[PDB]
């Protein structure tokens, strides 16, 4: 089967929780305001070249230290954030996103995450075990005309750093992008809201080859007085989109946190039987042609 | 190896034993099947048809781009099978 996702060169499981690569912590910025309720910062690490990562992908890391039988932890994985040349620009770098995992529970004992913790912990020097690279789920389109529509709720921006980096940052013979890179992040406060000033640049120097719109769900409504959640500032597109959404050259991407797609396939059911249609039907042959492609934890 | 082929003309269907050797027209014409073809060297348009199932190993034609063979498109003239194979052939004008 021939893919409509860039499948050439792509590598998988070069390095295995077994015999994981070392590299080393270059960066570690806090990206969230004071305020912010969850703290989450942006990572890139030393690879030597030695992972030829592609745009998507995301990475393997072993925390250091041991669960309670001398044991290893197991493998976490994140999206990786720099496009496949890095942050510098010299494929000798990966980059990261991470949020810092601390919640309260009923006892009103302060948890942390494991893997998130030791990350944001990370001071320039350090050492980082790195598995992968892996996923084939959330490769690029071949298509450079392509409508490259990104759903992102929190460090689920991740990959489609990745992607804008190389189709607006980065110029390449093999690849010049132009199409419609449309993009929805939700996030709860504008605290929160990572990479702005970024993808600000990019609608500066690429105003109709990129759409942004976000979504604060703690800092404004709609019309009709909700929470303004990635399905309801979508919502305020249904059009478009379900319009878009009958074209061969529109890719629908969806990464972060599982549960935001029950959220955007209520809003897509009631489009669907505008047409007469049953959305899970028309979604699984999306999926089939690949135009829908969703990575959520 | 020999598999079987199933060819939906626009006069109806019928079989035949293929060797995994043999291009697929070749053995049609021998088995009195009068299929379209003009160049009879995969870099034409005549001898057209779409895969419905199974697969074949057309390389070493050249005519179709990959977003064809992507789309099941065949060169009869120039395509061995691999396995077990429904066609429909005349599908020339379809790609036309
Ligand atoms: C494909 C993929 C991509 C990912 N991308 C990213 C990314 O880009 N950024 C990112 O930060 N993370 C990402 N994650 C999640 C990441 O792998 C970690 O699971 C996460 O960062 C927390 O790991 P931790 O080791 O700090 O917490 P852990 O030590 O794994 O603790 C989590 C444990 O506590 C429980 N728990 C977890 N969350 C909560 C909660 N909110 N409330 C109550 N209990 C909870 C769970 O049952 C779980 O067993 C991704 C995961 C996958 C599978
Ligand atoms: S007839 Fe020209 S390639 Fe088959």
């Amino acid at each position: 089967k021939c893919s409509k996702k860039q499948e050439e060169g792509v590598v998988t499981n070069l390095y295995k929780p077994k015999e994981p690569y070392v590299g080393r912590c270059l960066l570690n910025t806090k990206i969230t305001g004071d305020d912010a309720p969850g703290e989450t910062w942006h990572m890139v690490f030393s690879t030597e070249g030695k992972i030829p990562y592609r745009e998507g992908q995301s990475i393997g890391v072993i925390a250091d230290g041991v669960d309670k039988n001398g044991k290893p932890h197991k493998v976490r994985l994140y999206s990786i954030a720099s496009s496949a040349i890095g942050d510098f620009g010299d494929s000798k770098t990966v980059s990261l996103c991470v949020k810092r995992l601390i919640y309260t529970n009923d006892a009103g004992e302060i948890v942390k995450g494991v893997c998130s913790n030791f990350l944001c912990d990370l001071q320039p020097g350090d050492n980082v075990q790195i598995t992968g690279p892996v996923g084939k789920e959330m490769l690029m389109p071949k298509d450079p005309n392509a409508t490259i529509i990104m759903l992102a709720t929190g460090t689920g921006i991740a990959p489609f750093r990745s992607f804008l980096w190389k189709m607006f940052f980065e110029k390449h013979d093999d690849y010049k992008f132009n199409g419609l890179g449309w993009l929805f992040l939700g996030v709860p406060t504008s605290s929160s809201l990572l990479y702005k000033e970024e993808f600000g640049k990019m609608k500066e120097r690429a105003p109709e080859n990129f759409r942004v719109d976000y979504a604060v769900s703690r800092e404004q409504t709609n019309a009709a007085g909700e929470r303004m959640y990635i399905q309801t500032r979508m919502a305020e597109y249904k059009e478009e989109l379900w319009e878009l959404l009958k074209k061969d050259n529109t890719y629908v991407y969806m990464c972060g946190l599982k549960g935001m797609e029950k959220g955007i396939d209520d809003i897509m059911v009631s489009l669907a039987e505008k047409d007469g249609i049953d959305w899970f039907d028309y979604k699984k042959q999306l999926k089939r042609g690949d135009q829908w492609n969703v990575e959520v934890y | 190896a020999t598999y079987n082929v199933k060819l939906i003309t626009p006069e109806g269907e019928v079989e035949l034993q293929v060797p995994d050797d043999v291009y697929i027209l070749d053995q049609a014409e021998e088995d009195g099947i009068d299929l379209p073809y003009s160049c009879r060297a995969g870099s034409c348009s005549s001898c057209a048809g779409k895969v419905v199932s199974g697969s074949v190993d057309q390389s070493d034609q050249s005519y179709l781009d990959d977003g064809q063979i992507c789309d099941g498109w065949v060169l009869t003239c120039h395509a061995y099978p691999t396995s077990d194979v429904v066609i429909e052939t005349h599908k020339e004008e379809e790609l036309t």
